[PDB]
C-alpha cells in the first residue's frame, strides 16, 4: 500500500473490422509501435530508461504475434534494451492482466514505470490459430466437458429468461451509446489513428460499428455464426441437466466483433511520475481475480467484482461507472441483473458489440475509456471486468485523480 | 474504385483497339510522343479507357491480346515526373501505382484469356504488364531482354511485378533471381526460367499465335481459361508461404543474408523488396499488392533513388547523347588499330577492339611474350563458347580480327595506336616516336598512363594534335569506363574520333583535361590514404574495413591497398613531391605514406610480395597481418563508425570538387560516372559530385548539410575536410 | 510491504530429445503430475486460496497454446476459481513466473500462488510460434537479428575464452550434476514422471553424460538458425573491431534440448501459519535489466548488480550463485566479470548435463538452489538467466 499505482496515459487504435477490414494489411507489431511513438510525441523528454518493462496481453501468440511480441515491440520502436519485455495469456482479459500485473509490479517495490496493454490482429490471427490443449487432448476435452463461449452465452440467456427481443434491445443501446461518443468528440484523445511508412492514414475511427442498427434489422439476423458443429448443445445441457433445450439468441448484431487493434498504458509510482514530470490521470485502487463454472464459461465477473469492492471496502453505490467487455448481450444482462445496476452506470460510451473485441487488447482498451469518462464527468471510480474463456474473471476499481 | 488517375473536371491516346469477328480484342501500344512505349500519364489513361470498355463490352469479348507498334514492347516510366516526387507527394505516388494496378488486376480477372505479344524489349513496367497477362510469347529476336530492373534506379516493381513473380516462383526464387538485382534476361532464358511461355522466329507471327492460344485455350481448358494459378481453389505457392514449416525454417536467414551480400550499405531497394514480397505471400493477392505500393511510395520519395535515377538515367544519357563529345564534328572510321604493348593492359584493349568489328594489329616485342595477348582472348572466347554466349563463328573472325605481329612496316593502314608497354616518362618518349611517319596523316596516337602527364610526352611526336591518353582500367574486358585525357595540343577531331572509338566498343567515355592523376587516378588516392591515416592514428584494422564495406564501396581500403602495390602508391608519392617541388612549390605529405613507409621498411609491399596489411597464401586472402594491431597499436583511437565512413566518402567527394574547379572534369555528369564505374564510388550516392548536393545526416539534407558535417569532421580529423570555396558564401 | 515466501518448489525429470522417455507425455501432463505431488504432500492445504497458476511457456503452440496454465487448473480438478495465466519472456519465463508470482503477494492483493513453467520441446520445438523478429524481413533487417548461439561464440572470441577453456566448463558441469545425484541432492525435489496406470517413465536426467571426458568434448564439431548464411557477418557489422568470430560451441558445452516442468507454490506468511506450511526460503529482491541484443547473453551482468543493489547486498554475502548454463562462454564471462568464486558457482551442475527446458528452467535452477541451502544450511543464494533479444532477470532469496 506504501507504493500506489498511478495510471499516466491509456491510448488504443482504432478497430479495424474482419473482412474487407483496413488493418488487414497492418502487421500486429506495427500497431503496438505506432502506440509506443505516440506516447513518445506527448512526452518527448521522457527517460525511457525508467520504463522497467512492458508487458502485452496477447491471446493467440503465434505467427505475427509470436516470439514475445512485448519484446519485438521494444526494439522496433528502439526503446532501451533495458526495457524488458513479456507477452501473456489470460483470454479476453490479457488486456487487464498486464494492466494489473503491472500494477501490482508498481506496489511491489521492483519496478518504477511500467508500460502495459495488449495487441491482437483477428484477420491475421484468427482465434484458434495458436493451437490449444482442447482437441488436441481428447481426453481432456472430455473431462472438462468444453463448450465454446458461444453456447455459454445463449445458455445464460435460457436461464435467466432473456428473450431474442432483451439480448437485441441491449445491442442497439450498445450501438447508440457508442455513435453518440463519437460524434461528441470523446474518444479525440485516445484513439490513435494507424498510418503507413508513408504518413498516409490507414484508419482512424472504429470502423465495426453500424450506427444506423434499428430493431427490425437485429430481428433479420440469425443465430451463431465451432458452434456451428454438433455435440456442444448436449454437451452443456449434460452439465446444467435442468435445463431442457437451449435459446439461440446470439448473432453478429448481438455478440462482440472479431476486429484488430491494439491499446498501452503507462504506469507507475507516485514518485517515477514526478521525477518524469508526468501528471497522474486515475489510481489502481483494487485488483481481483476470480472465476465461475467453465461449461457456461462466460460468468465470472460476479465473483470478481464483488471480490474486488471487499479488497477496496467499497459497495456497488460507491462505485460511479461500470464497465464490462460486452462479449455476448445475455452476459452483461445477467451482470446488471444479479448485482442490481443502474442501466445509466453501464457501459456508457457503447462497448464491443459495435466497436469490437480485440481478445488480448480489450481489457486495456475499455480501462483506458473509464480513464476518460471519469476526467469528462469529474466523477470519482470506475470498476472494469471482463468475462474470460475456460471460467475465469478479473476486475479493476480505478479512481479519478 | 476508379480505373483513372483523375475523377473530377487531356493527353493523348497510346492504345489502339482491335476486336475481330471472332471477339479477340487486340490492344496495341503506341505512343505518338516517343519511339518507345513508356508508362507516363497518356499510358494510365489510355489503359483505363480500354479496360473500362473491355467490361462493358465483355458479353461480346472472347479473348485479348496486348502488342505494341513499336520496336520494342514496353520499357520503363516517366522518370522526369518520378525524380521530383517529394515526401508529401506520397499519396500521389501511391494512387498512381494502385491506379496502375487495379487496371491490371481487372484485366487479369477478366474471366477470358489474356496474352502478351512481346515484340522486342520489356522491361519494368513492360514486364509488369505481360506479368497480369495469362499467357506470354516473345519472338526470339536480337536486341530482346526481359526483366524488371526497378532496383537499379533506387526503386522496386510497384505495378505487379513483386506480387506476381514472388507468386509465380515463390517468396526465395524471384527475390534472388529476378527481384534483388533486376536482372536482365534474353528470351531463350525468360522461357526457360518461367517468365515466357512460348517462343516464335519473328514478330510477324506473334498476333497470330496469340490468336491462336486463346481459341485452342477456349476449347481444351474452358473453365480455367483467364485464370491465374494463385486465383484457383487450390492454389499452393511455390516453397510455400511464410506459414509454411519448410520455409520458416530458413525464413529468419533472408534479412540477414541481404545484410551480407550488401555487407550494410544503406541501399533500401532491396531492403523494401524482401519486405514487401514476405509481407504479401502471408495474405491474399490485392492486399500484398497494396503492401507492394506502400514501399513504392516509401522508395520514390527517397533520396537514395534520386541518386541513382540522377546516374544512371540521366547523367548516364547526357554521356551517351555525346555531352563531352566537341561539337559539331563528324566521325572518321576506325579501319586498323594498332595496340602497342601486350601486356596484361594490352591483351584487353584488343579482345574490346576485336569483339567490336574492328580489325587490330597487335605488337609487341617478343612474338613469344605477344602471343600471350592472344591467348588472352582465347581464354575468353573458350569461356564464352562453354556459356553459349558466342559462336564458333562469331568467335573465329574475332581472333582473325587480331593480326599479332612485331615488324613496323605491318601499319599501312592504321589510323589508331594505344600505347601501353609499361610506365616510365622518358622511355615513353623514345618507343613512341617510332610509328608516326610509317602510319597515316589521321592517325590517332594514344597513350594508357595512370598519373604521367600527357602534355609532356606529346612532345615527342610531329602531329601533337594527335597524341591524347587513352586511360583502360584492369581487367579491360569487364570494367567499363574508359578516361580520355585532352592534352593541350590535343585537337577537337582527334578527341572526337577517341570519344566515337569508346562508345564502339560498348564502354562508357568521360573527358579530362591534363592533370596529375587526372581524376580516377588522383580521387581513388584520397581514398585509400584516408584510411591508412586512420590506421596510423589507432583504429582497428577491422574497423577500417567494415567502415569501407559499409559506406558502399565494392572493397575494402585496405585491402585495396594490397592490390594495387604500397610501393606503386609510394612511387607515386614521390612523383607528385617532384611534381610540386620543381614549381617552386613545398609539398606536405599525407599522414598515410608514414604507414606506407612502415609496411615497405617491415617487408609487406601488398599482395605480389604476398604480405600486406592481409596475409597470402595458396593465392587466396587469408586475414589481416596478425601484427598489424601491434605495429600500429590499433584500438588507442576508437572514434564511432559513422565518423570513419564519412572520413572516407568526404575525402573523394572534396577530392572531386576540386577538380571540377580546376577545370579537370567539364560537367558533373562525368565526374559521378566517373567516380561510380571508375574507382567504385557508391552507387546509392549517385557520384561523388551528387553525394554533396544529396547528402543526408543528422545535419540535415543538401549542399548546405554537407558543409556542416564537412566541417565538423574539420574540427576532428584535420583541415583537408574544409570543403572549397565554391561551395560556400 | 508483504514478504513472499517459497513453500514448495517441485520439478520433473528432464528427458532428452532424440528418443527422450518424455516424448509420448503431454506437456499438460507434464504439470499436473506436479499438481498432483503438491496434493499428495499437503491433503489438507485448502485449494480455494489458491488465487492463481502462472506458468511460463515459451513456444505457446499447439500441446502449449490455449493458456496451459488454465488448461492445468482445469485438468487436474482444482478449484475453478484459481486463475491461470501463461507468459512469455523467452529464457527466463521459468524465473519470471515465480517473480511475478512473489510480486502479486507482495502487493498484498494475493494470497497464495503456483508458479513454475514448462516446455515439452521434443514435441514442440523452439521458434515453432513463428516470431516477429525472425519471420519479418522489415524487422529483422533494422534490429540486426542474429541467433544466441552466435552471441556465444562472439563472447568467447572477444573475452578470449579458446575451444579448451569451454569445454572444460562443460566438463565440470556434467562431473557436479553427476556427483550430486550420486548424494541423493534431487531426491525429494525430482517427482518422477509416470502414466495413467502408476507405471514408471522417466525418474532421472537422462540428457547427463557423466562418462564425458577432455579428449572426447574436443572430437565435437562445432554447431554455429546457424549454418544458414549472414548471422556471422551481421554480428560483425556492429562489432566491426572484432575480425572473425572463433567458433567454439558445440553440442557438449551448450545446453541441451529437453523437455520437463517445475512447480513453485508461493504465499505471504499468513498464508503459511493459515495452512500449515513451512516457509523455505524468501523471495529477497527481484531485477530486470538487458545488453546489446546482437551480443543477446550479456544481460545476466547489469540484471546481478541491479538486484544486489535492491537488497543492499555485495557479491559476498552471496553464498550460492546459479547461473543458467545455455552456453560455456556465457557463464565464463559471468565468473570474470563479477569475479565470482569458483567453488559458489552452479554448485550441483547446470543445462549442460540436465538439459534447458527453456519455459522451466527458471523454476528448475530455483527449486535446486532452495534444495542446496537447505543441504548445505547456507543463508543466500542468487539466480539469473540469459535471454534472447539480450535480456536479464535475477532473483535473490534467503533461507528460511
Ligand atoms: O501522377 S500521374 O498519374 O500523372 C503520373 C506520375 C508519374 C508517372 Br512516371 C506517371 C504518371
Ligand atoms: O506527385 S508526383 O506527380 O510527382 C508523382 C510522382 C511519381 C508517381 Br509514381 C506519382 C506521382
Ligand atoms: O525500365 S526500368 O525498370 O529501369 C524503369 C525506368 C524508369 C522508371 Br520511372 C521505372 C522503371
Amino acid at each position: 500500500m506504501s507504493e500506489e499505482a498511478f495510471i499516466y496515459e491509456a491510448i488504443r487504435t482504432p478497430r479495424g473490422k474482419q473482412k474487407n477490414g483496413s488493418l488487414h494489411e497492418v502487421k500486429p507489431l506495427s500497431l503496438v509501435v505506432g502506440l509506443i511513438d505516440e506516447l513518445r510525441k506527448r512526452h518527448p523528454d521522457l527517460d525511457e530508461n525508467l520504463i522497467s518493462d512492458v508487458i502485452l496481453g496477447c491471446v493467440s501468440p503465434v505467427g505475427d504475434q509470436g516470439g514475445d511480441i512485448a519484446r519485438a515491440a521494444v526494439l522496433a520502436s528502439g526503446m532501451p534494451v533495458t526495457s524488458g519485455g513479456v507477452q501473456l495469456n489470460r483470454f479476453c482479459a490479457s488486456g487487464l492482466e498486464a494492466v494489473n500485473t503491472a500494477a501490482q509490479k508498481v506496489r511491489s517495490g521492483w519496478d518504477d514505470l511500467v508500460l502495459a496493454g495488449g495487441v491482437e490482429s483477428m484477420s491475421r490471427v484468427p482465434m484458434g490459430s495458436d493451437g490449444g490443449a482442447m482437441g488436441l487432448d481428447p481426453a481432456t476435452n472430455y473431462d472438462v466437458m468444453f463448450v465454446p463461449q458461444s453456447i455459454g452465452a445463449d445458455l445464460i440467456a435460457t436461464i435467466e429468461g432473456f428473450s431474442r427481443e432483451d439480448v437485441d434491445a441491449y445491442a442497439l443501446r450498445s450501438q447508440q451509446k457508442a455513435a453518440e461518443a463519437w460524434s461528441g468528440g470523446y474518444f479525440a484523445k485516445s484513439v490513435v489513428p494507424v498510418r503507413d511508412q508513408n504518413g498516409l492514414l490507414i484508419l482512424d475511427h472504429d470502423e465495426h460499428m453500424r450506427p444506423d442498427t434499428t430493431k427490425e434489422g437485429l430481428a433479420k439476423l440469425k443465430p451463431a455464426f465451432l458452434a456451428a458443429l454438433g455435440g456442444f448443445d448436449d454437451v452443456a445441457l449434460q452439465k446444467y441437466h435442468w435445463v431442457e433445450k437451449i435459446n439461440h439468441v446470439h448473432t453478429g448484431g448481438n455478440s462482440s466483433g472479431i476486429v484488430d487493434g491494439a491499446a498501452l498504458v503507462m504506469i507507475g509510482s507516485a514518485a517515477a511520475g514526478k521525477l518524469q514530470g508526468l501528471t497522474p490521470r486515475a489510481r489502481i485502487v483494487a485488483t481481483a481475480t476470480s472465476g465461475a463454472d467453465p461449461v457456461i464459461m462466460l460468468t465470472g465477473p460476479t465473483p470478481a467484482t464483488r471480490k474486488v469492492l471487499d479488497r477496496a471496502g467499497l459497495t456497488v453505490d460507491d462505485i460511479d461507472l461500470f464497465e464490462l467487455n460486452e462479449a455476448f448481450a445475455s452476459v452483461v444482462l445477467k451482470f446488471q441483473k444479479d448485482l442490481n445496476i443502474p442501466d445509466e452506470k453501464l457501459n456508457v460510451n457503447g462497448g464491443a458489440i459495435a466497436m469490437g473485441h480485440p481478445l488480448g487488447a480489450t481489457g486495456a482498451m475499455i480501462l483506458g475509456t473509464m480513464v476518460d469518462e471519469l476526467e469528462r464527468r469529474n466523477a470519482r471510480r470506475a470498476l472494469i471486468t471482463l468475462c474470460i474463456g475456460g471460467g475465469m474473471g478479473v476486475a479493476t476499481i480505478i479512481e479519478r485523480v | 474504385s476508379s480505373h483513372h488517375h483523375h475523377h473530377h473536371s487531356m493527353p493523348d491516346n497510346t492504345i489502339q483497339w482491335d476486336k475481330d469477328a471472332d471477339g479477340i480484342v487486340t490492344l496495341t501500344m503506341d505512343d505518338p510522343s516517343g519511339s518507345t512505349n513508356v508508362m507516363n500519364e497518356a499510358y494510365i489513361e489510355s489503359m483505363g479507357k480500354a479496360v473500362d470498355r473491355l467490361v462493358a463490352e465483355k458479353d461480346s469479348i472472347t479473348g485479348v491480346v496486348v502488342a505494341s507498334a513499336k520496336k520494342t514492347f514496353f520499357a520503363g516510366g516517366d522518370v522526369k515526373t518520378m525524380i521530383q516526387a517529394r515526401p508529401e507527394d506520397a499519396g500521389d505516388v501511391f494512387n498512381t501505382v494502385e491506379t496502375i494496378k487495379r487496371q491490371l488486376r481487372t484485366l487479369e480477372t477478366l474471366g477470358k484469356p489474356v496474352v502478351a505479344a512481346i515484340n522486342g524489349a520489356a522491361l519494368g513496367g513492360g514486364l509488369e504488364i505481360a506479368l497480369a497477362c495469362h499467357h506470354r510469347i516473345a519472338a526470339d529476336v536480337k536486341g530482346s531482354q526481359l526483366g524488371l530492373p526497378e532496383v537499379t534506379l533506387g526503386l522496386l516493381p510497384g505495378g505487379g511485378g513483386v506480387t506476381r513473380t514472388v507468386r509465380m516462383f515463390g517468396i526465395q526464387n524471384a527475390f534472388v533471381s529476378v527481384l534483388a538485382q533486376g536482372t536482365r534476361f534474353k528470351p531463350a532464358k525468360a522461357k526457360e526460367i518461367g517468365l515466357v511461355d512460348e517462343l516464335v522466329a519473328t514478330v510477324e507471327e506473334l498476333v497470330p499465335a496469340a490468336k491462336a492460344w486463346i481459341k485452342e485455350e477456349l476449347k481444351a481448358n474452358p473453365d480455367g481459361a483467364g485464370v491465374q494459378p494463385w486465383d484457383k481453389k487450390g492454389y499452393k505457392m511455390p516453397g510455400g508461404t511464410p506459414s509454411s514449416p519448410g520455409l520458416a525454417a530458413i525464413l529468419p536467414s533472408f534479412p540477414s543474408n541481404l545484410r551480407k551480400q550488401l555487407k550494410g550499405a544503406p541501399m533500401p531497394a532491396p531492403r523494401a523488396i524482401l519486405a514487401a514480397a514476405v509481407e504479401g505471400a502471408q495474405v491474399d493477392f490485392d492486399t500484398a499488392s497494396r503492401i507492394e505500393s506502400r514501399y513504392f511510395a516509401s522508395l520514390v520519395t527517397g533520396q537514395v533513388a534520386k541518386n541513382m535515377m540522377q546516374a544512371f538515367f540521366f547523367d548516364l544519357q547526357a554521356i551517351n547523347a555525346g555531352g563531352s563529345r566537341p561539337e559539331g564534328i563528324g566521325k572518321t572510321p576506325i579501319k586498323r588499330i594498332g595496340v602497342l604493348g601486350a601486356g596484361m593492359m594490352g591483351a584487353g584493349i584488343a579482345y574490346v577492339s576485336a569483339k567490336a568489328g574492328y580489325e587490330v594489329v597487335l605488337k609487341d616485342v617478343s612474338l613469344e611474350a605477344a602471343a600471350k595477348g592472344k591467348g588472352y582472348s582465347e581464354k575468353l572466347e573458350a569461356k564464352a563458347l562453354e556459356r553459349g554466349r558466342t559462336t564458333q563463328e562469331r568467335s573465329d573472325a574475332l581472333l582473325a580480327r587480331i593480326t599479332p605481329t612485331a615488324d613496323a612496316a605491318d601499319f599501312k593502314g592504321v589510323d589508331f595506336v594505344i600505347e601501353a608497354v609499361f610506365e616510365n616518362q622518358e622511355l615513353k618518349h623514345k618507343v613512341f616516336g617510332e610509328i608516326e611517319d610509317i602510319v597515316e596523316p589521321n592517325a590517332i596516337l594514344g597513350s594508357n598512363t595512370s598519373t604521367l602527364p600527357i602534355t609532356g610526352l606529346a612532345t615527342g611526336v610531329k602531329r601533337q594534335e594527335d597524341f591524347i591518353g587513352i586511360h583502360f582500367f584492369s581487367p579491360v574486358d569487364k570494367m567499363p569506363l574508359v578516361e580520355i585525357i585532352k592534352g593541350e595540343k590535343t585537337s577537337d577531331e582527334a578527341l572526337a574520333r577517341v570519344f566515337d572509338y569508346t562508345l564502339a566498343i560498348g564502354k562508357t567515355p568521360i573527358v579530362v583535361n591534363d592533370s596529375r592523376g587526372f581524376f580516377t587516378s588522383r580521387v581513388i588516392g584520397t581514398f585509400v590514404n584516408e584510411a591508412l591515416a586512420m590506421l596510423g592514428e589507432g583504429v582497428e584494422p577491422a574497423s577500417i574495413e567494415q567502415a569501407g564495406s559499409q559506406a558502399g564501396y565494392p572493397a575494402p581500403p585496405l585491402q585495396l591497398s594490397d592490390e594495387l602495390n604500397l610501393e606503386l602508391m609510394h612511387k607515386i608519392a614521390v612523383a607528385t613531391r617532384k611534381g610540386v617541388e620543381d614549381a617552386g612549390g613545398t609539398y606536405q605529405p599525407h599522414p598515410a605514406e608514414a604507414v606506407v613507409e612502415k609496411m615497405i621498411e617491415l617487408g609487406r609491399s601488398g599482395r605480389l610480395k604476398g604480405a600486406g596489411f592481409y596475409e597470402y597464401a595458396d593465392g587466396k586472402r587469408s586475414g589481416l597481418w596478425p601484427g598489424l594491431r601491434e605495429t600500429f597499436k590499433s584500438g588507442s583511437s576508437q572514434p564511432p563508425l559513422q565518423d570513419m565512413i564519412d572520413r572516407m566518402l568526404f575525402a573523394e567527394a572534396l577530392e572531386t570538387q576540386k577538380c571540377l574547379d580546376e577545370g579537370v572534369l567539364t560537367s558533373t555528369a562525368d565526374a559521378n560516372i566517373g567516380s561510380i564505374m571508375g574507382i567504385g564510388f557508391p552507387p546509392w550516392t549517385g557520384g561523388s559530385a551528387q553525394f554533396i548536393v544529396g547528402y543526408s545526416g543528422p545535419a540535415g539534407t543538401g549542399k548546405a548539410a554537407f558543409v556542416a558535417r564537412a566541417r565538423e569532421l574539420a574540427a576532428a580529423y584535420g583541415d583537408r575536410f574544409l570543403p572549397p570555396e565554391s561551395l560556400l558564401s
